[PDB]
RNA sequence: GCGGGGUGGAGCAGCCUGGUAGCUCGUCGGGCUCAUAACCCGAAGGUCGUCGGUUCAAAUCCGGCCCCCGCAACCA
RNA sequence: CCGAGGGUAGGGCCCGUGACUGGGGCGAAGUCGUAACAAGGUAGCUGUACCGGAAGGUGCGGCUGGAU
RNA sequence: UGGGAGAGGGUGGUGGAAUUCCCGGAGUAGCGGUGAAAUGCGCAGAUACCGGGAGGAACGCCGAUGGCGAAGGCAGCCACCUGGUCCACCCGUGACGCUGAGGCGCGAAAGCGUGGGGAGCAAACCGGAUUAGAUACCCGGGUAGUCCACGCCCUAAACG
RNA sequence: CGAUGUCGGCUCGUCGCAUCCUGGGGCUGAAGAAGGUCCCAAGGGUUGGGCUGUUCGCCCAUUAAAGCGGCACGCGAGCUG
RNA sequence: GAAUGCCGGCAUGAGUAACGAUAAAGAGGGUGAGAAUCCCUCUCGCCGUAAGCCCAAGGGUUCCUACGCAAUGGUCGUCAGCGUAGGGUUAGGCGGGACCUAAGGUGAAGCCGAAAGGCGUAGCCGAAGGGCAGCCGGUUAAUAUUCCGGCCCUUCCCGCAGGUGCGAUGGGGGGACGCUCUAGGCUAGGGGGACCGGAGCCAUGGACGAGCCCGGCCAGAAGCGCAGGGUGGGAGGUAGGCAAAUCCGCCUCCCAACAAGCUCUGCGUGGUGGGGAAGCCCGGGUGACAACCCCCCGAAGCCAGGGAGCCAAGAAAAGCCUCUAAGCACAACCUGCGGGAACCCGUACCGCAAACCGACACAGGUGGGCGGGUGCAAGAGCACUCAGGCGCGCGGGAGAACCCUCGCCAAGGAACUCUGCAAGUUGGCCCCGUAACUUCGGGAGAAGGGGUGCUCCCUGGGGUGAUGAGCCCCGGGGAGCCGCAGUGAACAGGCUCUGGCGACUGUUUACCAAAAACACAGCUCUCUGCGAACUCGUAAGAGGAGGUAUAGGGAGCGACGCUUGCCCGGUGCCGGAAGGUCAAGGGGAGGGGUGCAAGCCCCGAACCGAAGCCCCGGUGAACGGCGGCCGUAACUAUAACGGUCCUAAGGUAGCGAAAUUCCUUGUCGGGUAAGUUCCGACCUGCACGAAAAGCGUAACGACCGGAGCGCUGUCUCGGCGAGGGACCCGGUGAAAUUGAACUGGCCGUGAAGAUGCGGCCUACCCGUGGCAGGACGAAAAGACCCCGUGGAGCUUUACUGCAGCC
RNA sequence: GAGCUAGCCCUGGCCAGGGUGAAGCUGGGGUGAGACCCAGUGGAGGCCCGAACCGGUGGGGGAUGCAAACCCCUCGGAUGA
């Protein structure tokens, strides 16, 4: 049947994106925790 | 002067539908009409603050004059009378002699191709727009200002009117299409006539469909809900209130007056309204 | 099982707060009417479901037996 | 080919009968009331509406076949 | 052809009397109602009186034993549209008439549908009386309805 | 109770005997036929339908007879539901 | 040594289930260490409104080629979407950006919020919408509207010529709009040709034929032709389009008005450039100087912004045109011609799937375009088949039970069972025919029937063409032929009678309920005078609504018909400027502390003092409620009638053993051989009843009952047959479970149901196919039940707070 | 976190074919004029049948599945809420 992943770029970068993280103070403190803890990468991979 | 079906199907069996015999053009002015926005009953939260609507025909918004103060001693045609479906009452395409046209609401009787016009000295003809202290005593009027210069308020709807009664001062006495009799300031202008489309309460929609078309998203009564929803949810099997009939949001729905009474206007309503 | 009742012939007060039985109707004698009803004047009738206890004294308070009305009798 | 008629299916009219039900006629001495005939003790009668154990009552309008 | 009387009919409009209600005044201890009462209303200021306002319905006197209409029916006043009818003249057509099964139309009240309207009145209904009872008559309330518009119903002691 | 799945039907039986039938008896208020009642006997048999979820019961048509009960009210790692 | 412990490792189950659609295979020849599995050929089967082709998303090198086979592939593998390496994606015209706006998002101004932040007109951002210039072919192992060739075109810059009041972010026009139905003319595409081109072919009894097989086009500027779209012209006045305006709007006058003209698109033609089959050869050559023509069918696509009708009344903004304004008129713009200039990103490949979403090369999911032919009434349905693409990544045997999916079945025909569940039957079309009832539409495909192929002959009408032929499309009549059978295959209703419920079409518990539930038109009550009420938010601000009582909120009821009775004492709501109660505050009789004292300080009665409550009314389509006992008629029985107690008032109409009736399978009637269900009645209604509506009701229903006909393997009662499994052999190889096990029956005993204790009986050791009585078999730390001063949802006149409101 | 799912907003797209035959329109009849009736025309509709598409009624299969909801037969809607 459909399932729940429906793979969208736009979508992805539009609502994980490091734009999205940077406006909102919840966003910020995403990527603050994120750096803090040392991710390769702060934000979703999607090929744009 | 509602058109009947033949029973050809379940729904046509009922439904009826406007004459639209006045209407003398089917396409508005091009100058006149902007985008209506749809809402859904969504505010600018997103959040649903008026229930049950959405999906409605598309619509584009004719801009109404409710002012015609704006005019005064300019006297205008009646170019042509059209449908608007933002509104029960139809609409009269103005020609001003100015060149500019305008819309008004259509009220009872207007024939296309005369006259009007608005100002202190307009004469009592159906269509045109007086201050109130001008229009004589027992006039039947319609689209009134509240208050001066603040545009028309009251009676706008289809067939409706407001009756002037007498004065009192800077201010004129009148009856509502409630039936409430208030005192409304001298210089607030009126039209002279009931607004038009007197049958529009004649119609019977027909079917669940129509309700859809105009917006009306289905309507689930209370007592078909669960408790966390309503205070009249839940029971075994059918069950009758329960309890002072209620609100989705618990005040009383069976009388409960809810007009704020240090309300300032107050002061200007003599009678509250009829049945 | 829980609650309430039983008293002139019928339907009900009095019990709670012990000493006192009462109301309407019916019944009986008289009256008015030609006569009957209605109406008017008088009168009789209970001995308080029953047995046992408490008390100086029990319709009345306590206990049992007998009926009557009501309510309950649910979970797998 | 037509053809008595047989068969299948569906209709129409009529007759008998049917738990039960509806009023009707009749029936020496039942029960309730007293609507009508006197102005019958609320003049009656009426079409209609509503109501009531029942006769009836009441509204609206009409009629005199109504007393005074 | 020329005239007349008329609540004949439809539409639009308008006048005053009264009732009810609202507002202001002035005012006090009852009003109201009946056979007698009670219910009801009234010191939270009723009734009675004055001024103001809103609304609906019906049109006093004229008014008659009258007039009009085919019947049902029609009554303030104004205007418009319209039917019938009588009279005079003896002018025109020249029996073109009568009646009328069917048909069609109209048809009081009540009733019904859809809107409106709603002062007074009032089935139902409630209450007070009366009474053995009183699902009545009498009293205090009161919903339809009575009113308007369109559409039905098509009945009658629709009677001379 | 860190689970022993429940009515009734179907399927498949097996057992008890306090025996419904069939076999053998005694008594009879047993003439015969046909019954009653008790004794012995579990080898075999013990039908098809209408109603109801029903077991049960009632009913129809038969039958030699239309037995009663146990097996976790036998049987859901066999079915049904 | 235990914690259903934790991490890991390895066992058991077991060579067991399985190896992922039953569309299907066989042989030959290659390659290679090795081949059912790779390559090639032939044969066979499958899809063919796809299982073919193109685009979009998503994926991200998976593409092509060489070389490889450890792992990945459910087997094998020499093969591969795998490993290694090299190569491959080329644009002014395709898509997006350097253009425009939509929802929304953001946000100079401004507003609000302890902070964080929230909001906000313009403006900006935002696309699959608007706008904008490329078509056909060839080429590569792999890209191509991109490279090449041919023929076209757009914008920017500069120049020359000519023309003109040039000039915009401003004004105006336009862009610019729905649904259904649809005309004309075309094109896409298709059918046919006795015509044109083609390598051939003559078989097996016949045919050398007006025979078979194959093919018969694509693109193209200007011009032209056909069909359409758009569009009046001129003048005078002008206060309106927030400056101006010759533009636009409005008024008047002339002319042209179903036109023409001007314009813009489509289609045809068009210099020109291409392409070009079978068959036979080796993707290529040949065919071939290929031919390239006529007729018919014909779009939902094009002309298009076409036309008509309807109501529910159908984006914006830029490009573009016009108007002017500062400005500037050595300028500037318009037209034409010329030269120059023209950037960034994507472009491989899969794309109904083995490359996307589903942990898998997963029978599932995934938006748009093309989707050929024949025949069946039509069609994207169905069967076959083209182009193309496949035989689904384990096979070979066997021919048991049993399972699945399937075919048939004597006699009977629902006897099956909760139930005709399931499966039969019926089945398209044409024609005849068709009931109760009804809201007059319907019910209706009612029911029921007859016809259906093929051949010859006669004939009626329409399209194209021409008015004829030809082709095509509707038909009519007569005579025949064959078979068991003519919608001969596939696709394709069983019907009726009668109840209950819901009017109806819809909606729902994604993944056990589709219903009688929800919704619904409609009915009523109620709130709301607009800065509305209500809703969200601390707020600002939104929604409501750019609406205004014929409107908007809330509530119940639920088309329609006929109706909806009595009770306001209690609760609710509405009304009441009296009275009673009432907090802070006012007041201050009067006391208290302290100080020598002026004073400072504290307490404090009467009394004025809001809403709320009390009190007085009203109010039921507001919450709700609508009696008991006893007696009475000239047979009996029963009571129209009476007595009395109680209540705020004692259930009206209608309906009733009912989706409600306990007793109950009530009783009686009907249907049946037999009827706890069904239908119709009766009425002592345990415990109907009137908008939690009462009683009906045509039509409707994958709803729940009852009956009948038809027909059946449902059954009596089973049989046979087919395929896929199961079985055997080669390959690969799980699982839950498992204290250990050397694990029999009976009768006993035992914590009360023992393989494991006692006694006795029986029993050689080990498997395989089968069946499920036991191992209180597995699974899930019982959902029932209780317990925990465990938890959560929900309710209220539980308690106590809080928002909100007063 | 609304890439599932629920509602709404904006912008696009899709719905083979067949059947029924409303109003209006025309003509005819009718009448004082009408209502109205008949034929033709017309093409309405939460109309009918039925693919795509959207569903998920009954039954069967599946049940360590092809699948943590699937497959087959059947059935519902298919211009509309
Ligand atoms: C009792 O019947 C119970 C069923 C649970 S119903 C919630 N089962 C008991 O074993
Ligand atoms: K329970
Ligand atoms: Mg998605
Ligand atoms: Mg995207
Ligand atoms: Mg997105
Ligand atoms: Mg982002
Ligand atoms: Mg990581
Ligand atoms: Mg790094
Ligand atoms: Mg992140
Ligand atoms: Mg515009
Ligand atoms: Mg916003
Ligand atoms: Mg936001
Ligand atoms: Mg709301
Ligand atoms: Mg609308
Ligand atoms: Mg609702
Ligand atoms: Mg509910
Ligand atoms: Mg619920
Ligand atoms: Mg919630
Ligand atoms: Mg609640
Ligand atoms: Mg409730
Ligand atoms: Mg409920
Ligand atoms: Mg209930
Ligand atoms: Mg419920
Ligand atoms: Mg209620
Ligand atoms: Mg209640
Ligand atoms: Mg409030
Ligand atoms: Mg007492
Ligand atoms: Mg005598
Ligand atoms: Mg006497
Ligand atoms: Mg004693
Ligand atoms: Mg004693
Ligand atoms: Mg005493
Ligand atoms: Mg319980
Ligand atoms: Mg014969
Ligand atoms: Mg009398
Ligand atoms: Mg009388
Ligand atoms: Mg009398
Ligand atoms: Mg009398
Ligand atoms: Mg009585
Ligand atoms: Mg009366
Ligand atoms: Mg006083
Ligand atoms: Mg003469
Ligand atoms: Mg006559
Ligand atoms: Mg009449
Ligand atoms: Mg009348
Ligand atoms: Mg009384
Ligand atoms: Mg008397
Ligand atoms: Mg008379
Ligand atoms: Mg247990
Ligand atoms: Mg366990
Ligand atoms: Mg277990
Ligand atoms: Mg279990
Ligand atoms: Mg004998
Ligand atoms: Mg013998
Ligand atoms: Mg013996
Ligand atoms: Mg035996
Ligand atoms: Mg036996
Ligand atoms: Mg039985
Ligand atoms: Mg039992
Ligand atoms: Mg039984
Ligand atoms: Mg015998
Ligand atoms: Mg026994
Ligand atoms: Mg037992
Ligand atoms: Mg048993
Ligand atoms: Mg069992
Ligand atoms: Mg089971
Ligand atoms: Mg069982
Ligand atoms: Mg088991
Ligand atoms: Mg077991
Ligand atoms: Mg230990
Ligand atoms: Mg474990
Ligand atoms: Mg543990
Ligand atoms: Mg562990
Ligand atoms: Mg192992
Ligand atoms: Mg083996
Ligand atoms: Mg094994
Ligand atoms: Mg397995
Ligand atoms: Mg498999
Ligand atoms: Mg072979
Ligand atoms: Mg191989
Ligand atoms: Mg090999
Ligand atoms: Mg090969
Ligand atoms: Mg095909
Ligand atoms: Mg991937
Ligand atoms: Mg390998
Ligand atoms: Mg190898
Ligand atoms: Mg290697
Ligand atoms: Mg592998
Ligand atoms: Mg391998
Ligand atoms: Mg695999
Ligand atoms: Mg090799
Ligand atoms: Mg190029
Ligand atoms: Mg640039
Ligand atoms: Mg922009
Ligand atoms: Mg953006
Ligand atoms: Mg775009
Ligand atoms: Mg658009
Ligand atoms: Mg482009
Ligand atoms: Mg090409
Ligand atoms: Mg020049
Ligand atoms: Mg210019
Ligand atoms: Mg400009
Ligand atoms: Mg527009
Ligand atoms: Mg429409
Ligand atoms: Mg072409
Ligand atoms: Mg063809
Ligand atoms: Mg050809
Ligand atoms: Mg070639
Ligand atoms: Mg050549
Ligand atoms: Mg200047
Ligand atoms: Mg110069
Ligand atoms: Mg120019
Ligand atoms: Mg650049
Ligand atoms: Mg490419
Ligand atoms: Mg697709
Ligand atoms: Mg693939
Ligand atoms: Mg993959
Ligand atoms: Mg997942
Ligand atoms: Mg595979
Ligand atoms: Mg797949
Ligand atoms: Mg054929
Ligand atoms: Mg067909
Ligand atoms: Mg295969
Ligand atoms: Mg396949
Ligand atoms: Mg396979
Ligand atoms: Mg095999
Ligand atoms: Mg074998
Ligand atoms: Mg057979
Ligand atoms: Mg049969
Ligand atoms: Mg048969
Ligand atoms: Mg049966
Ligand atoms: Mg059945
Ligand atoms: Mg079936
Ligand atoms: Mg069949
Ligand atoms: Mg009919
Ligand atoms: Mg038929
Ligand atoms: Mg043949
Ligand atoms: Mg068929
Ligand atoms: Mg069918
Ligand atoms: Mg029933
Ligand atoms: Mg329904
Ligand atoms: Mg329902
Ligand atoms: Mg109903
Ligand atoms: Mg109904
Ligand atoms: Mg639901
Ligand atoms: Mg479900
Ligand atoms: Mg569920
Ligand atoms: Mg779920
Ligand atoms: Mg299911
Ligand atoms: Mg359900
Ligand atoms: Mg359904
Ligand atoms: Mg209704
Ligand atoms: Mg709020
Ligand atoms: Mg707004
Ligand atoms: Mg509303
Ligand atoms: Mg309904
Ligand atoms: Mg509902
Ligand atoms: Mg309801
Ligand atoms: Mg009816
Ligand atoms: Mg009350
Ligand atoms: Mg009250
Ligand atoms: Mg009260
Ligand atoms: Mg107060
Ligand atoms: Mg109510
Ligand atoms: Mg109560
Ligand atoms: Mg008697
Ligand atoms: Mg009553
Ligand atoms: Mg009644
Ligand atoms: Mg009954
Ligand atoms: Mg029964
Ligand atoms: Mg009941
Ligand atoms: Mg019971
Ligand atoms: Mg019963
Ligand atoms: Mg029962
Ligand atoms: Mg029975
Ligand atoms: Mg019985
Ligand atoms: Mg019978
Ligand atoms: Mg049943
Ligand atoms: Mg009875
Ligand atoms: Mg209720
Ligand atoms: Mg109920
Ligand atoms: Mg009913
Ligand atoms: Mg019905
Ligand atoms: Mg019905
Ligand atoms: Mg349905
Ligand atoms: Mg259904
Ligand atoms: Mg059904
Ligand atoms: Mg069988
Ligand atoms: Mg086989
Ligand atoms: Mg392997
Ligand atoms: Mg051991
Ligand atoms: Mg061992
Ligand atoms: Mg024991
Ligand atoms: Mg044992
Ligand atoms: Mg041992
Ligand atoms: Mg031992
Ligand atoms: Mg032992
Ligand atoms: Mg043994
Ligand atoms: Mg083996
Ligand atoms: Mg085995
Ligand atoms: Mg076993
Ligand atoms: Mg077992
Ligand atoms: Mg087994
Ligand atoms: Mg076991
Ligand atoms: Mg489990
Ligand atoms: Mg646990
Ligand atoms: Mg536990
Ligand atoms: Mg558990
Ligand atoms: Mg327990
Ligand atoms: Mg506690
Ligand atoms: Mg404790
Ligand atoms: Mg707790
Ligand atoms: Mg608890
Ligand atoms: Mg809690
Ligand atoms: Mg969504
Ligand atoms: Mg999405
Ligand atoms: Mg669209
Ligand atoms: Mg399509
Ligand atoms: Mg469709
Ligand atoms: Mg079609
Ligand atoms: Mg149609
Ligand atoms: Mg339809
Ligand atoms: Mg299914
Ligand atoms: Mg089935
Ligand atoms: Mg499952
Ligand atoms: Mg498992
Ligand atoms: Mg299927
Ligand atoms: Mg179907
Ligand atoms: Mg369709
Ligand atoms: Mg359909």
């Amino acid at each position: 049947m459909k399932r729940t992943w429906q793979p969208n770029r736009r979508k992805r970068a539009k609502t994980h994106g490091f734009r999205a993280r940077m406006r909102t103070p919840g966003g910020r403190k995403v990527l603050k925790r994120r750096r803090q803890k040392g991710r390769w990468r702060l934000t979703p991979a999607v090929r744009k | 002067a509602v058109k009947k079906f033949k029973p050809y199907t379940p729904s046509r069996r009922f439904m009826t539908v406007a004459d639209f015999s006045e209407i003398t053009k089917t396409e508005p002015e091009k100058s006149l009409v902007k985008p209506l926005k749809k809402t859904g009953g969504r505010n600018n939260q997103g959040r649903i603050t008026v229930r049950f609507r959405g999906g409605g025909h598309k619509r584009l918004y004719r801009i109404i004059d409710f002012k015609r103060w704006d005019k005064v001693g300019i006297p205008a045609k009646v170019a042509a009378i059209e449908y608007d479906p933002n509104r029960s009452a139809r609409i009269a395409l103005l020609h001003y002699v100015d060149g500019e046209k305008r819309y008004i609401i259509a009220p009872d009787g207007l024939q296309v191709g005369q006259q009007v016009v608005a100002g202190p000295d307009a004469p009592i003809q159906v269509g045109n727009a007086l201050p109130l202290r001008f229009i004589p005593v027992g006039t039947v009027v319609h689209a009134v200002e509240l208050e001066p210069k603040k545009g028309a308020k009251l009676a706008r709807a289809a067939g409706t009117s407001a009756q002037i009664q007498g004065r009192e001062g800077d201010y004129v006495i009148l009856r509502l299409p409630s039936g409430e009799l208030r005192k409304v300031h001298g210089e607030c202008y009126a039209t002279v006539g009931a607004v038009g489309n007197a049958d529009h309460k004649n119609i019977v929609l027909g079917k669940a469909g129509r309700s859809r078309w105009l917006g009306r998203r289905p309507h689930v009564r209370g007592a078909a809900m669960n408790p966390v929803d309503h205070p009249h949810g839940g029971g075994e099997g059918r069950a009758p209130r329960g309890r002072p009939p209620a609100s989705p949001w618990g005040w009383q729905t069976k009388g409960l007056k809810t007009r704020k009474r240090r309300k300032p206007s107050s002061r200007f309503i003599i009678a509250r309204r009829k049945k």
